Protein backbone atom coordinates (compact mmCIF):
# COMPACT_ATOMS: atom_id res chain seq x y z
CA UNK A 1 0.00 0.00 0.00
CA UNK A 2 0.99 3.65 -0.46
CA UNK A 3 1.05 5.03 2.79
CA UNK A 4 3.16 7.68 4.81
CA UNK A 5 6.25 5.97 5.97
CA UNK A 6 8.30 7.92 9.25
CA UNK A 7 10.99 5.48 10.79
CA UNK A 8 13.10 8.43 13.01
CA UNK A 9 14.79 9.83 9.90
CA UNK A 10 12.51 10.90 6.93
CA UNK A 11 8.52 11.70 5.76
CA UNK A 12 7.67 10.72 2.70
CA UNK A 13 5.49 8.54 0.65
CA UNK A 14 6.10 5.08 -0.60
CA UNK A 15 5.40 1.55 -1.09
CA UNK A 16 7.15 -1.17 1.24
CA UNK A 17 7.84 -4.20 -0.34
CA UNK A 18 9.89 -7.13 0.93
CA UNK A 19 13.03 -8.26 -1.28
CA UNK A 20 16.12 -9.51 -0.96
CA UNK A 21 18.80 -7.58 -0.62
CA UNK A 22 21.25 -7.72 2.25
CA UNK A 23 22.59 -5.13 4.11
CA UNK A 24 25.01 -5.03 7.14
CA UNK A 25 23.96 -5.03 10.79
CA UNK A 26 25.64 -2.11 10.90
CA UNK A 27 23.60 -0.11 8.37
CA UNK A 28 19.83 1.84 8.42
CA UNK A 29 19.09 3.61 5.81
CA UNK A 30 20.11 3.61 2.09
CA UNK A 31 19.56 5.75 -1.20
CA UNK A 32 20.39 5.34 -4.81
CA UNK A 33 22.43 7.42 -7.15
CA UNK A 34 19.73 10.31 -6.79
CA UNK A 35 19.89 11.10 -3.53
CA UNK A 36 16.35 9.53 -2.48
CA UNK A 37 15.85 6.60 -0.04
CA UNK A 38 14.62 3.24 -1.84
CA UNK A 39 14.73 1.16 1.26
CA UNK A 40 14.42 1.35 5.64
CA UNK A 41 15.16 -1.03 8.25
CA UNK A 42 12.39 -1.96 10.57
CA UNK A 43 13.47 -0.78 14.24
CA UNK A 44 12.71 -2.95 16.35
CA UNK A 45 12.80 -6.42 14.09
CA UNK A 46 15.06 -7.28 11.22
CA UNK A 47 13.73 -6.60 8.00
CA UNK A 48 14.78 -4.96 4.62
CA UNK B 1 32.92 -9.69 -55.43
CA UNK B 2 36.31 -10.26 -53.22
CA UNK B 3 36.85 -6.42 -52.36
CA UNK B 4 32.77 -6.11 -51.51
CA UNK B 5 32.26 -8.69 -49.16
CA UNK B 6 36.29 -8.21 -47.46
CA UNK B 7 35.00 -4.63 -46.87
CA UNK B 8 31.52 -5.86 -45.18
CA UNK B 9 33.85 -8.18 -42.85
CA UNK B 10 35.92 -5.41 -41.69
CA UNK B 11 33.14 -3.83 -40.21
CA UNK B 12 32.35 -6.12 -37.77
CA UNK B 13 36.00 -5.88 -36.34
CA UNK B 14 35.77 -2.61 -36.31
CA UNK B 15 32.61 -2.60 -33.94
CA UNK B 16 33.90 -5.04 -31.79
CA UNK B 17 37.31 -3.32 -31.32
CA UNK B 18 36.91 -0.13 -31.45
CA UNK B 19 33.98 1.19 -29.29
CA UNK B 20 34.85 4.94 -29.64
CA UNK B 21 32.79 5.14 -33.09
CA UNK B 22 29.59 5.22 -31.50
CA UNK B 23 30.23 7.50 -29.09
CA UNK B 24 28.11 10.08 -31.02
CA UNK B 25 24.99 7.91 -29.81
CA UNK B 26 26.64 7.50 -26.28
CA UNK B 27 26.56 11.54 -25.63
CA UNK B 28 22.98 11.51 -26.95
CA UNK B 29 22.58 9.23 -23.67
CA UNK B 30 25.09 10.79 -21.57
CA UNK B 31 24.03 14.11 -21.77
CA UNK B 32 20.64 13.02 -21.09
CA UNK B 33 21.27 10.81 -18.49
CA UNK B 34 23.84 13.85 -16.65
CA UNK B 35 20.83 16.50 -16.96
CA UNK B 36 18.79 14.49 -15.35
CA UNK B 37 20.58 13.01 -12.72
CA UNK B 38 21.63 17.32 -11.98
CA UNK B 39 17.74 18.50 -11.79
CA UNK B 40 17.67 15.78 -8.98
CA UNK B 41 20.19 16.57 -6.97
CA UNK B 42 19.13 20.14 -6.78
CA UNK B 43 16.36 18.92 -4.46
CA UNK B 44 18.51 18.59 -1.66
CA UNK B 45 20.22 21.51 -1.71
CA UNK B 46 18.61 24.48 0.95
CA UNK B 47 18.96 27.20 -1.64
CA UNK B 48 19.57 29.36 1.41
Amino acid sequence: KCVNFNFNGLTGTGVLTESNKKFLPFQQFGRDIADTTDAVRDPQTLEI
Amino acid sequence: ANQFNSAIGKIQDSLSSTASALGKLQDVVNQNAQALNTLVKQLSSNFG
